[PDB]
Formats: structure tokens, sequence, C-alpha cells
């Protein structure tokens, strides 16, 4: 879930 | 983007610095500079001339976070694309990555696919 959230 | 652009990939292994530049050639990137920790990488950007960074994140010296942080922190390379490789996909160093306002993240080891994506969501974010 974070990687997407941040541009990643 | 571009495909004169000056590639910096900072990485304490010889290999997967080969490695990289060689995905990079693919790509069509063909200007690529190499350096083997934080310290070497500082010292050839002050060279000028580099459009993007590729770091790996665990070096002697001075480690990709701390690189990257330097960049940041540094007037005339404020802006630098800087693209973080590590060999664990560990929330804590995505996070800390965010932090110090990496551009990007990859795992190793990492395909020419894989490459092609994490560079051209880079450039269109910053529009190049
Ligand atoms: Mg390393």
């Amino acid at each position: 879930d974070l990687l997407d959230s941040l541009g990643f | 983007a571009d495909k004169e652009l000056k590639f910096l990939v900072v990485d304490d292994f010889s290999t997967m610095r080969r490695i990289v530049r060689n995905l990079l050639k693919e790509l069509g990137f063909n200007n690529v500079e190499e350096a083997e920790d934080g310290v070497d990488a500082l010292n050839k950007l002050q060279a000028g001339g580099f459009g993007f960074i590729i770091s790996d994140w665990n070096m002697p010296n001075m480690d990709g976070l701390e690189l990257l942080k330097t960049i940041r922190a540094d007037s005339a390379m404020s802006a630098l694309p800087v693209l973080m490789v590590t060999a664990e996909a560990k929330k804590e160093n995505i996070i800390a990555a965010a932090q110090a306002g990496a551009s990007g993240y990859v795992v190793k080891p990492f395909t020419a696919a894989t490459l092609e994506e994490k560079l051209n969501k880079i450039f269109e974010k910053l529009g190049m």
C-alpha cells in the first residue's frame, strides 16, 4: 500500500 | 525523456554498476558514469553535467540515504532526480527514502522492464 501512494 | 541525459550510477559493487549501466543502454541512455560510494559520487557531481542519479542504498563511507540527503541540501543539486536501489522492499526504507526526497525506489535484482517504469514515472513527475 505504501509504495503506490508515494508515486513509487 | 531526452536520451543524451547524463546518469550517475552509484554502487559499491561493480557488477551492480555494470548491470544498471547496460540496462540504461537498452532503454537508449548511453551517458553514464559510475561511483563506488556517496563521497565518490559527490566528488563527480561537483564537476557538473549530471541529470539523473541511480544510487545503491548500502555503501561504506556514505550510504545512499546520506548521499541523497546531501544532494537535496545542496543549492545546485537540490532538484536532481535520484532513484534509490535496495535489496529489500522494507516499509521503513520506502518511508526513509520518501522522507529524504527520493524521486523513486527499486528493489534489486531488477529487469529492464522494471527500470523503464521507474525512470518514466520520475520523468512524468518532473516533466522530463
Ligand atoms: Mg551496496
